[PDB]
This record gives C-alpha cells, sequence and structure tokens, in this order.
C-alpha cells in the first residue's frame, strides 16, 4: 500500500522532466520568434518519447575510464539523491513527515557533489577534472549562502517542520517580509543545479561528456528532477499557498500553477542574459551575496525578539 | 532478527573502517569513510539523535569529506596484495567476534560485552512535547557562552592560520 | 470579451475541414489547420490555397495528394512533388496562378 | 563626513545596505519597548507540569483552584 | 588562470585563392572575391572592381554608384549583425542571434531580387552593375529600412545596460592608439580606440 | 500561436498534480476516511499508542468514543 | 562628422546616484531584458510550414540547369563552346561534331554540378539561350556520381521545366 | 508470420525513434555553414522537427560538413568521425563538399569529402538555399525510414 | 521502516536504470574503437586559489553548523544572553570574512 505512494511519487517524476524538456524547447522556442518541435507528435507532444528511444538504442561511449566503480555509481548517486530530496515534500501531506525536512534536504543538497566529483574523477582526460573542481566549488559556494538564507527564514518560521510551512503563511507569504531573501534565494537555486546564467560546462570541457549517451540521459534526468523540486521548495518556502483540510486538491492545484510558473521562470531566465565568468559569480557570491546574508540573518535573529514576535516551537 | 538492527547496521561501520584501514586510494578511502558516515548517521538515527544524524551528513559528509576528495583530485595521480590481505584479516576477526558474542552471549576483550540486543537498555518514558536532545543543543546559547566564545575566536583563528601558512613568503 | 471570438475562429477552423475526421487528418499530415480560399488543384491531386490575412510566407500552400505516380505518399510529402507551372505560383514569383 | 558617505553610497551601495542592516539589528532591540513581552510570552509557556505545593497552612497567595484569582494572570498575552 | 602567451594557428582555410586568379580572367576571377568575406560579399565585389576600373581608366555610370553605395551599406548590416549576435552567441546571449537573423533574411531577399542568388551575388562587376534593379525593389527596402531602427533597439535593450554584459566587455582587450597603427589595426580597432579615421571619409569613393 | 505551448505544460501540470491528490487519497483510505496522524513528539505518539491500545482492533483510527464508557 | 559614444559624465547629485544603487540593488535592467523577452514571446513566430509552404524567390533565381528548346523541337544550342569557355570552375565539358543533317550540334555536354558554383555566367553567355539556369532547388542526391549531368539530363530538365523557364525568361529579359 | 510482423514492426518503431529525434554535429568551416546558421533561423527553424542546434559531437547522430576540406583540416574531420557514436550518417553541403567546387584544382584542398568519410546525402549548390538543405536533412529522414534491420538480422 | 523502504525503493529504481543504460545497447553488433583534449601529455599544475576557496568553504561551513541551531534557541528564557551570543557569532563569521577580504584571500575566484 505504501509502495504504490512511493510508485506514485517517483514515476510522475519521470514524466514531468520528460515534459519538461519538452516544454523548455518550446517556450525557448517562441521566445525568440520561431516555434518549438511541432512536427512529430500533436504539437510535438510525442517529441520526448522518441528522444528517449533513440538514446536508449545509441551505442554507448565506451570510454577509457581510469576506474569503472565511479563511473558507474555516479549516475547511481545522483538519480538516487534527485529522487530520495522529493519525499519530505507537503503537497499539502508529505510522504515522510520528517520532524526536519529542511535539514535533511540540505543534507542531500550538500551530498549531491560527489556525482560531480566522482564523473570528473573517472574520465581520464584532465580538462574534464579541471572543468569538476570549478563545478563542485561553484556549488559548495552557492551551498553556504542556501543555508544561511534557510537558516534565516526557518527563524521567522520557528520550526524545521515543512509542513508548518503551509500553517505559518495563512494570512500572508513570506515573500512579503523577506523579499531580499527571496531574491538571493531564487539566485543561489539558480546557480546551485548549473542553471543559466552560472552554468559553465557548456562554455569554454564538461565533466559529463565522456559518459554514454544513457548516463548522460540519467544525468540530464537528475539535473532536471532537481530543478522541478528546487522551484517547488521556493514555492513551499515563500509563496505558499491556501489549504483546506476537507479538499487537499485545492493547495495542490495552487502550488502546482505556481511552481510551474517558477519553472517557466527558470527558462524565461535561461534565454534573457549572457554567461557569467567563474571568477564572476566568486565575486557575486564571495563579496555580493554573503554580506548581505549575514546582515538580514543578524536582522531575522533580532527581528522577533524586538517585535515581540517570536513563532512557537511547536 | 529485526531487533538487532542497530547491531546489524554497526557491522557495516566496522566493515567501512576496513575499507579504508586498509588503505587502498584516496578516492576508495573516501568512498568507505562516505558509506561509514551514512551508517554511522543511521546507528544514531536510531537512537533518537535525528539532529545529530543530519549533523553528519551535512558538515562531516558534504562539508568535510567533500573538501578531502577536492584535494585528493588534485593529488594521487591516475592510471595490491597489501590491501586485500589486512582487508580479509580484518573481516575474519570481525566475524569472529560477531560469532562468538551471538555464541556464548557475553564475551570480553578489554571490557565485558553483552550478547543480547540493543534495545533493552532503550528508556520507557515519553519525552512531552520536545525532544530532549533538541533543547540540549538549544541550550548552546543559553547556557554555553563560554563554549560558543572559545569556538568562535578558535574558527577565525583558524582561518588566519590557513591564509597564514599556505601564503608561502 | 474578445477571446469568444479566438474560440469561435477555432470552431470554424474546425468545422471547415470538413469535421472532425478532416481536422485531424489535416492536423497529422500537414500540422497546421486553418483554413484559406482553394485557388485549385492539379491532375496529380495537390491541392492550392491562399490566405491574404497571413503574413507574406504563410499567405500561400500546398495539401499535396495522397497518391502521385504509384507511390503512397500519405506520409511521404516531397518538396519536389509539385510541378512547375504551380511551382512558380507557390515559390512566389508571380500573382497568377 | 557626508562626503566619504556619499562616496561609498555611490561605489559600494552593498556593503552600505549590510552595514545599515547589521547596525539597526544591533542597536533596535535595546530600543523597542516589545523585548519585555518577548520575554514573558517565552516564560509563560507550559511545557512542565505545574506540581503542586503541599498546604503548610500559611500560603495566601498561591491558589487553591485554576480557577482562583489567585496566581498569575494573563490578561495582557489576550490583549497585548 | 590567466594568459601569458597566445599562438593562433591559420591555415585550415587555405584554398590558395590568389594563386587561382592568375589563370583565370578578370570576368572569371570575380565570384573569388564573394567567397572571401563570405558574409561582406557585395563589399568585397566593390574593391576589385574599384581595382580593375583604376587600371582601365574607366568610370561607372553614376545610377551604378548609387547602387554599389546602397548595396555597399545593405552589405555592412548584413555583417554588423553576424559579427554582434554571434559575438553574443559564444559568449552565452544566444537570443539576439534568432531576432536580427530574420531582419538578415529579409536582407538576403534584396541580393536574389536583384542578382539571382541568396549571398554570392556576383552583381557589383567592373565598369558598373550586371543587372537592373527590378521594378519594386525601391519600396521594399524603404518598407524594411523604416522598421529596422526598431530593431536595433531590441538588441541594444538586452545588452547595452546589461550588467553581465558589460562584465564581460568594460575592461576586455583595450588597445593603445600608437600600437593599434603599427601592429596595422583598421577599421573600428582603430575607430575604437579614438583614432579618428574613416576611408568613406578620408579618401572617398565612387 | 503562444498557445501551442500549452499542451506540455497540461501535461506537466498533470504530472505533478497526480502525486499529492495519490498522497492525500492513500492517507484518507489508510487511516480510517481521517487524515493520518501527525506524531512530531513522545507525547503524540503515546497518545496514539493510547488510542491502538484501547480500540480492541489494534488500529489506532477506530476511535472509542462515549459508548465505550459504563 | 563623429560623434563620441561612451563619453557620458554621469551625475554625482544624490537623487541619481540613489537612482543607481537602487538600479544595482533591485536589478532594474535585467527586468528590463526579463520584460523584452516577455513581450518577444507573445508575437506571432515567423516559421514557414515547409515543405507545404516555400520561401519566396524571384525569377531570376539560379538553380538546376537546364537546356532549351526552340518551339519546334530543334535544340537551341549550337555547339558555339562560350559557356565552357566563360566558366569559372571548368564545370562544362563539350563535344561537337556535325550531325547527318549537316547542323552544328553537340555530342556531348557534360556539367560537373559538384565543381559548379551556380554563378550563372553559361546563361548570359549564351546567345541563343539555350544553357539557362532553371528555378529548381530540391534536387539533393543520394550518391556523387548523380551529380555528374550529361547531354541527355539537362535535355530531359529543359522538358521537364520548360513550362516554367519559359516564362521566368518573359518576365527577366527586358533587364537583360 | 507473427516474427516477420513483430521484427517489422519493431524496425518502424526504432526508425520513428532515430529519424525523429536526429542531433546534428556542423562543421563551420566556410560560406555553407552561415547558410546553415540561416537554416537554423526562425524562418525555416530546423528545431520544430526535432533537429537541435549546435548539438555536441560527443552525442550528435549526423555530421553535416558545410565548408571546404583543405588538406590541414582532414585530419581533424577524420577524427571527428572517427569519435562519433554509431548509427552515424555524414551530409556534405555545398559544392566544396562535393567535388572540391571551386577549389577544385588547387594544390591544397581535398576535391570532395568523400574521400574521407562516407556521405549518404549530397547537398549541391554554392550555398545551397536553407530550403535545399533542409529538403536534404528530410531526404535524409526519408532514408532512415527506409531502413530494413531488424529484417536483415532475422532473415539472416 | 516506511524511510528505508522509499529509500531502498530510490536506489533499485536508479541502479535498474542504470544497468539498462549500459547493458542494453551492448548486446547490440558494432565495431570496436582505438585506445585514443588539450592537455594529455602535460601534467595537472597545482593551483593554490581552489584549495583556499574550498577551505574558506569548509571554515564558513563549520561556522554554519555552529550558527545552525537558532530556531531551537530562540525559545529560550535568557533571550538578551542568546540575542548576543547569536549577534556574536555572526559578527565573528562576519570578521573572519572581512579579513580574509583584506589580506587578498579572494584574489582570481573572488
Ligand atoms: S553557373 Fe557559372 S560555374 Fe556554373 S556552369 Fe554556369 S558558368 Fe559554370
Ligand atoms: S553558350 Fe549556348 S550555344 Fe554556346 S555552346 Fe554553350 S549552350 Fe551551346
Ligand atoms: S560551396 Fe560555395 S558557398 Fe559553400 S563553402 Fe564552397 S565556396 Fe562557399
Amino acid at each position: 500500500m505504501f509502495m504504490i505512494n512511493v510508485l506514485t511519487l517517483i514515476i510522475p517524476i519521470l514524466l514531468a522532466v520528460a515534459f519538461l524538456t519538452l516544454v523548455e524547447r518550446k517556450v525557448l522556442g517562441y521566445m525568440q520568434f520561431r516555434k518549438g518541435p511541432n512536427v512529430v507528435g500533436p504539437y510535438g507532444l510525442l517529441q520526448p518519447i522518441a528522444d528517449a528511444i533513440k538514446l536508449f538504442i545509441k551505442e554507448p561511449l565506451r570510454p577509457a575510464t581510469s576506474s569503472i566503480s565511479m563511473f558507474i555509481l555516479a549516475p547511481i548517486l545522483a538519480l538516487t539523491l534527485a529522487l530520495t530530496m522529493w519525499i519530505p515534500l507537503p503537497m499539502p501531506y508529505p510522504l515522510i513527515n520528517m520532524n526536519l525536512g529542511v535539514l535533511f534536504m540540505l543534507a542531500m543538497s550538500s551530498l549531491a557533489v560527489y556525482s560531480i566529483l566522482w564523473s570528473g574523477w573517472a574520465s581520464n582526460s584532465k580538462y574534464a577534472l579541471i572543468g569538476a573542481l570549478r563545478a563542485v566549488a561553484q556549488t559548495i559556494s552557492y551551498e553556504v549562502t542556501l543555508a544561511i538564507i534557510l537558516l534565516s527564514v526557518l527563524l521567522m518560521n520557528g520550526s524545521f517542520t515543512l509542513s508548518t510551512l503551509i500553517i505559518t503563511q495563512e494570512q500572508v507569504w513570506l515573500i512579503f517580509p523577506a523579499w531580499p531573501l527571496a531574491m538571493m534565494w531564487f539566485i543561489s537555486t539558480l546557480a546551485e543545479t548549473n542553471r543559466a546564467p552560472f552554468d559553465l560546462t557548456e562554455g569554454e570541457s564538461g565533466f559529463n561528456v565522456e559518459y554514454a549517451a544513457g548516463p548522460f540521459a540519467l544525468f540530464f534526468m537528475a539535473e532536471y528532477a532537481n530543478i522541478i523540486m528546487m522551484n517547488i521548495f521556493t514555492t513551499t518556502l515563500f509563496l505558499g499557498a491556501f489549504h483546506n483540510p476537507y479538499m487537499p486538491e485545492l493547495y495542490t492545484i495552487n502550488f502546482t500553477i505556481k511552481s510551474l510558473l517558477l519553472s517557466i521562470t527558470f527558462l524565461w531566465i535561461r534565454a534573457s542574459y549572457p554567461r557569467f565568468r567563474y571568477d564572476q559569480l566568486m565575486h557575486l557570491l564571495w563579496k555580493n551575496f554573503l554580506p548581505l546574508t549575514l546582515a538580514l540573518c543578524m536582522w531575522h535573529v533580532s527581528l522577533p525578539i524586538l517585535l515581540s514576535s517570536i513563532p512557537p516551537q511547536t | 532478527m529485526m531487533t538487532y538492527i542497530v547491531f546489524i547496521l554497526s557491522i557495516i561501520f566496522v566493515m567501512g573502517f576496513v575499507g579504508f584501514s586498509s588503505k587502498p586510494s584516496p578516492i576508495y578511502g573516501g568512498l568507505g569513510l562516505i558509506v561509514s558516515g551514512g551508517v554511522g548517521c543511521g546507528i544514531v538515527l536510531n537512537f533518537g539523535g535525528s539532529f545529530l544524524g543530519l549533523m553528519v551528513f551535512l558538515i562531516y559528509l558534504g562539508g568535510m569529506m567533500v573538501v578531502f576528495g577536492y584535494t585528493t583530485a588534485m593529488a594521487t595521480e591516475q592510471y595490491n596484495k597489501v590491501v586485500l590481505g589486512t582487508f580479509i584479516t580484518g573481516l575474519l576477526m570481525e566475524f569472529l567476534m560477531v560469532y562468538y558474542v551471538l555464541k556464548d552471549k557475553e564475551v570480553e576483550i578489554v571490557f565485558k560485552f553483552n550478547g543480547m540486543g540493543d534495545w533493552v537498555i532503550y528508556d520507557t518514558g515519553d519525552s512531552g512535547f520536545f525532544s530532549e536532545e533538541a533543547m540540549g543543543i538549544a541550550a548552546l546559547y543559553s547556557y554555553g557562552t563560554w563554549l560558543v566564545i572559545v569556538t568562535g575566536w578558535s574558527l577565525l583563528i583558524g582561518v588566519v592560520v590557513i591564509m597564514e601558512i599556505t601564503r608561502g613568503n | 470579451m474578445e477571446l469568444l471570438q479566438v474560440l469561435k475562429r477555432g470552431l470554424q477552423q474546425v468545422s471547415g475541414h470538413g469535421g472532425l475526421r478532416g481536422y485531424l487528418r489535416v492536423l497529422f499530415r500537414a500540422n497546421d489547420v486553418r483554413v484559406g480560399t482553394l485557388v485549385g488543384e492539379d491532375k496529380y491531386g495537390n491541392k492550392y490555397y491562399e490566405d491574404n490575412k497571413q503574413f507574406f510566407g504563410r499567405h500561400r500552400w500546398v495539401i499535396y495528394t495522397t497518391e502521385m505516380n504509384g507511390k503512397n505518399t500519405f506520409w511521404d510529402v516531397d518538396g519536389s512533388m509539385v510541378p512547375p507551372e504551380w511551382h512558380r505560383w507557390l515559390h512566389c514569383m508571380t500573382d497568377d496562378p | 563626513v557626508a562626503a566619504f558617505l556619499k562616496n561609498v553610497w555611490a561605489k559600494e551601495p552593498v556593503l552600505v545596505a549590510s552595514f545599515a542592516i547589521a547596525g539597526l539589528a544591533v542597536i533596535l532591540p535595546t530600543l523597542s519597548p516589545y523585548t519585555k513581552y518577548s520575554l514573558m510570552i517565552n516564560r509563560a509557556t507550559p511545557y512542565n507540569y505545574p506540581v503542586p505545593l503541599r498546604d503548610d497552612g500559611n500560603m495566601p497567595d498561591v491558589p487553591s483552584h485554576p480557577q482562583d484569582p489567585q496566581g498569575p494572570s494573563l490578561e495582557w498575552l489576550k490583549r497585548l | 588562470e590567466m594568459v601569458r602567451k597566445c599562438d593562433p594557428h591559420i591555415g585550415l582555410l587555405h584554398r590558395g585563392t590568389e594563386k587561382l586568379i592568375e589563370y583565370k580572367t578578370y570576368l572569371q576571377a570575380l565570384p573569388y572575391f564573394d567567397r572571401l568575406d563570405y558574409v561582406s560579399m557585395m563589399c568585397n565585389e566593390q574593391a576589385y572592381s574599384l581595382a580593375v576600373e583604376k587600371l582601365l581608366n574607366i568610370q561607372p555610370p553614376p545610377r551604378a554608384q548609387w547602387i554599389r553605395v546602397l548595396f555597399g551599406e545593405i552589405t555592412r548590416l548584413l555583417n554588423h549583425i553576424m559579427a554582434v549576435t554571434t559575438h553574443a552567441l559564444d559568449i552565452g546571449a544566444m537570443t539576439p542571434f534568432f531576432w536580427m537573423f530574420e531582419e538578415r533574411e529579409k536582407m538576403f531577399e534584396f541580393y536574389e531580387r536583384v542578382s539571382g542568388a541568396r549571398m554570392h551575388a556576383a552583381y557589383v562587376r567592373p565598369g558598373g552593375v550586371h543587372q537592373d534593379l527590378p521594378l519594386g525593389l525601391m519600396d521594399d527596402i524603404y518598407e524594411f529600412s523604416k522598421n529596422f531602427s526598431l530593431r536595433i533597439d531590441e538588441l541594444e535593450e538586452m545588452l547595452t545596460n546589461n550588467r553581465i554584459w558589460r562584465n564581460r566587455t568594460v575592461d576586455i582587450g583595450v588597445v593603445t592608439a600608437e600600437d593599434a597603427l603599427n601592429y596595422g589595426f583598421s577599421g573600428v580597432m582603430l575607430r575604437g580606440s579614438g583614432i579618428q579615421w574613416d576611408l568613406r571619409k578620408t579618401q572617398p569613393y565612387d | 500561436m503562444w498557445f501551442e505551448v500549452l499542451p506540455g505544460i497540461a501535461v506537466m501540470g498533470v504530472c505533478l498534480f497526480i502525486p499529492g491528490m495519490a498522497t492525500a487519497r492513500i492517507h484518507r483510505f489508510s487511516n480510517g476516511g481521517r487524515e493520518k496522524r501527525v506524531a512530531h513528539y513522545s507525547y503524540q505518539w503515546y497518545l496514539m499508542e493510547r488510542d491502538r491500545r484501547v480500540s480492541g482492533v489494534n488500529r489506532y483510527y477506530v476511535s472509542k468514543g462515549l459508548e465505550n464508557i459504563d | 562628422t563623429y560623434k563620441y559614444v561612451n563619453l557620458r559624465e554621469p551625475s554625482m547629485d544624490m537623487k541619481s546616484v540613489t537612482d543607481r544603487a537602487a538600479q544595482t540593488l533591485l536589478w532594474t535592467e535585467l527586468i528590463r531584458g526579463l520584460g523584452m523577452t516577455l513581450s518577444y514571446l507573445f508575437r506571432e513566430p515567423a516559421t514557414i510550414n515547409y515543405p507545404f509552404e516555400k520561401g519566396p524567390l524571384s525569377p531570376r533565381f539560379r538553380g538546376e540547369h537546364a537546356l532549351r528548346r526552340y518551339p519546334s523541337g530543334e535544340e537551341r544550342c549550337i555547339a558555339c563552346k562560350l559557356c565552357e569557355a566563360v566558366c569559372p570552375a571548368q564545370a562544362i565539358t563539350i563535344e561537337a561534331e556535325p550531325r547527318a543533317d549537316g547542323s552544328r550540334r553537340t555530342t556531348r555536354y557534360d556539367i560537373d554540378m559538384t565543381k559548379c558554383i551556380y554563378c550563372g555566367f553559361c546563361q548570359e553567355a549564351c546567345p541563343v539561350d539555350a544553357i539557362v539556369e532553371g528555378p529548381n532547388f530540391e534536387f539533393s542526391t543520394e550518391t556523387h556520381e548523380e551529380l555528374l549531368y550529361n547531354k541527355e539530363k539537362l535535355l530531359n530538365n529543359g522538358d521537364k521545366w520548360e513550362a516554367e523557364i519559359a516564362a521566368n525568361i518573359q518576365a527577366d529579359y527586358l533587364y537583360r | 508470420s507473427r516474427g516477420e510482423y513483430v521484427v517489422a514492426k519493431l524496425d518502424d518503431l526504432i526508425n520513428w525513434a532515430r529519424r525523429s529525434s536526429l542531433w546534428p554535429m556542423t562543421f563551420g568551416l566556410a560560406c555553407c555553414a552561415v547558410e546553415m546558421m540561416h537554416m537554423a533561423a526562425p524562418r525555416y527553424d530546423m528545431d520544430r522537427f526535432g533537429v537541435v542546434f549546435r548539438a555536441s559531437p560527443r552525442q550528435s547522430d549526423v555530421m553535416i560538413v558545410a565548408g571546404t576540406l583543405t588538406n590541414k583540416m582532414a585530419p581533424a574531420l577524420r577524427k571527428v568521425y572517427d569519435q562519433m557514436p554509431e548509427p552515424r550518417y555524414v551530409v556534405s553541403m555545398g559544392s566544396c563538399a562535393n567535388g572540391g567546387g571551386y577549389y577544385h584544382y588547387s594544390y591544397s584542398v581535398v576535391r570532395g569529402c568523400d574521400r574521407i568519410v562516407p556521405v549518404d546525402i549530397y547537398v549541391p549548390g554554392c550555398p545551397p538555399t536553407a530550403e535545399a538543405l533542409l529538403y536534404g536533412i528530410l531526404q535524409l529522414q526519408k532514408k532512415i525510414k527506409r531502413e530494413k534491420r531488424l529484417r536483415i538480422w532475422y532473415r539472416r | 521502516m516506511n524511510l528505508m523502504i522509499t529509500l531502498l525503493t530510490n536506489f533499485t529504481l536508479a541502479t535498474l536504470l542504470v544497468t539498462i543504460a549500459f547493458w542494453l545497447p551492448q548486446l547490440n553488433v558494432y565495431s570496436e574503437k582505438t585506445s585514443p583534449d588539450p592537455m594529455g601529455s602535460a601534467r595537472l599544475p597545482f593551483s593554490m586559489k581552489f584549495f583556499l576557496v574550498a577551505i574558506t568553504f569548509l571554515l564558513f561551513d563549520l561556522e554554519i553548523a555552529l550558527l545552525l541551531p537558532l530556531p531551537w534557541a530562540s525559545q529560550t528564557t535568557n533571550l538578551n544572553t542568546m540575542l548576543t551570543m547569536a549577534l556574536l557569532l555572526i559578527f565573528l563569521l562576519a570578521v573572519s570574512l572581512a579579513y580574509e577580504w583584506t589580506q587578498k584571500g579572494l584574489e582570481w575566484t573572488e
């Protein structure tokens, strides 16, 4: 009975990321005065199926890897931490109701970089190793800023429970008292998933270029699942919906619409700006984002004390 | 066999230590340490330490072992009998302890160890409307003023020391 | 509301292809369902349509025949199936069909 | 002083905003009259059991019933 | 992360064009100049035509002179659209590449309606132009250029005031005026360094 | 025109609406037609175990009311 | 006769510097770029439906080569070898001999379509308008030797595309 | 029989999947690359056919040789072709890639790219128009559609 | 037991997908390739900046771990002491950041 719940959680994730590839192509194309795929299916609805069947019957590369264990294990960890990370999400009721769901998601965010590191190490090309090192550094820096922003927002919330965020946002959204934290959180989640304008491996090498068509597809599925879930996390954290305990479908429809709009905003940001340099995004974090994060952390530590606005523990 | 779950987890824990006590390679040693850290987080999860288990996942694995493997990737350039030998030896002694303490239920090496499950020594009470370990950590600012002061000064001094000694001039 | 006008335009686009079956046929063959003034048809069965309301490039089009010279071209439409006398009109070399 | 402040507001607005927010956070609790309300809100939360005292014979301030007029009141928290 | 030496290796597109010119007549050597700079096609025809007409001691008719300059400026719009949008495409701003290439396609219709080929026209020839403008061509040129000032503004909105684009370009490749002349730089490379020089203003043609 | 991208967004919205509706319906089905009980602390778990031990069915969701007293 | 791009001195008063600080603290120009892209989303795309729709072309278009005929059946080419003398890529090979009735006609007329640069010098050097560049461009093959046209292939192309080539010549020949 | 029908339907399915998701790897050598980018423009829009724009050579299906292949360049082209996963196809676009074109008699120009790599579709022109290259891509899709790999495997 | 079941299900789906992706076209028949990147012969040179930002991340992560239990700690009774210690922790974090800023620590990876 519970395995039915697990399957109905994990199979729509794969369907959603395939049609997210389709939606990305269509929305990106319509924003630059052309169309997306509309030939393969009716309005291109059969495009992800054709792409999947094409990618699963292509000849594997078989690179001359130094180690085969890390080469196998990097997609394993990537897909596992992409799919495990969806379970404490309160939509409006979570699959696993946990006391420290935010800390759980932050722990898997910190743990997800080993796929990049092992993919960079397993490839025999040292240029791929350099690219993997740069991607790892970017991910851990924005992990730091994600942790501080999450700490301040939860200090407004008062507990690490993810379902309590619906209760604390019943009157007004948290984007109204925490819009600088909202903006910086959105940019940090953009830079976490190697999303434009923070991707580097596409510009002048990639860490996962040596993988076959299948493992590259699995890395793509993991990355796009991370993108969708991060948008859902931003929706739950800052733009919470009205929840009726007798009609959960109202909350489901509302936050689904909001997270769809946020994912469309991700694709919209992808097609508007040039790429950052590596040192420029390091400058953006360590010299611009971090001082404001520390200042707003002090402000949100002191603000409930001076306003008699301390939230309950339970 | 379910009631020995923590004990079962503990086996994998010490098994993971023989993964890196033999020292095959820094990447494989890091992988063994990652497995051992996850198993230890599960062990402390089964005792009620949820915040400390997520401290293990967030700070040990995702914070420090990431830097360890990141520095490993800048050394031990990519391309034994002793590694497999001590791995087999350690596994054999470990299963000898397992078999003996599952046979006669009371062994000793340095201290007397009991062969029952971990569930016996648990508490029968309820903590109420709070987690005791959560408020124990939360008392870091209310009670541990001196500890906070010395830890913060240590971290600041560590930052100064780290950026000083790698200048080379 | 002018969205009612858009929905009405879609409904006459559905009804202008001789029903739902013809609408789905032209949708799955041409990936396009707009109706236009029938300029004519040749001996091979290709139907040539015009619609001056569209912008330059989409104002003239052709629906290819299903069988040409004994070859089943229901799905295998070809750009070289147009005869030259209609090839001059279709490529906007002249106004007169 | 005013020339320096306008200069750093011209070159580095991010640091100016961060320092202003930090200074506000460090000087505002000492001036707002609502910190004591936070203190007695945190004091009034009943995490434990209010274990009763044995009546020796002379305790006029302690109540004999929960609904008695004696003991602390909570009308201020009800109104605020 | 810094660069201390750059060694560009060329010769991957050495077709040996100027040896093949010696074995062909002056009319046959004209389409060779179309394929040298394949985004400035009609401008390279004019440079070759002006050299042959100088040696022939003849001059083009006044109407042909105005067509060459008019199609020279359309060619300048063709190159600058390619030189800017693909410059942003390599940087990462891929979106204005598709907007301006629709305007690049409309100017390709002007080439093919006057010469017959979309890109390599072989239109400007020594002595004038090969064929006259067809009827109604200049009406379409006026209709295109009337709306084109809006298209530059849309690209200018995406890049000029954008802080990411400036950070990639504010202090990159600074060249002095004295070193630009000695290194044989010309065009925008001299012009961007503050040197007041233009061949259409200093040594004018037709 | 721009509304041709809407079938993909509709499919994605259906696929994202499915897990929440499924979780809510499974929770209501497996817990006697009501919400799944949240046990975040030991006191709530003690209450849940007391209901399970008092129901006589070894099911906590079978709530015994005032009919079970003398 | 010259203008100074990027020689602007920004104002140092409090209003302009506060506007600049608000611009770099609230991301005004990034919102401007987002608004530009969002406005460009709701425009009708310029994508045509190939092969059901074709791009616009002029009757001067130079595509596939063809050999024309007189309106009596007699072929126009009289083996004068001007096209092979003017061809810059040397794609044309001509061999000629008098036929049975004594006319000057070709016996071999090959055009190497992989050498030809599609420049139209042959159709403008022909004194009888025999060789022409037709309007066809969808003639890609699967084998290299299929792009080596002989006299028979060019005559078949002329007989296939005469009904359009004659109209194009009629519409264009006054400019020549 | 049953097996012949099953392998025929499976061959049709894999043929549709391969031909409807072509990922090209262009070679930006010369003029014909500019015309390729004009085919990728919003007017003609290769991307609506499932044919993505500027795919990586490590995951691409079809290689489009657009430009002049010189003697200094051909080993790099052969290396790129050898490092491409099967099934792979080569499209020669323009006169330079087909038979040398204008520079056929040059000392440093490979007379046709078919001497280095096997070519499936020859697109003629100088440059061939964006409609012509799109027509060549569609003809390659038709050529992939009538493949008979599983029928040959079952018959052998 | 639910979390362990979910973890095992995610892990087994991941390895099933990896095995399918790594072995399904292996049964096809193709032709092999020879054993042969800009820096194949050159050794990898060490860069101090990447290691420096790694250790800076580690130290800031440790101070983040120290700063984390503030939501639980805000419910205390010594509110003045808790506020003072929280502000002191964030102030020492900012002091470490500013000292790394001043001594050219964030150079070329700013
Ligand atoms: S178009 Fe030019 S290159 Fe082609 S056959 Fe004619 S003269 Fe030769
Ligand atoms: S120029 Fe004309 S008449 Fe002369 S040989 Fe060529 S095709 Fe024949
Ligand atoms: S075939 Fe013509 S257009 Fe293409 S690269 Fe060669 S010279 Fe340029």
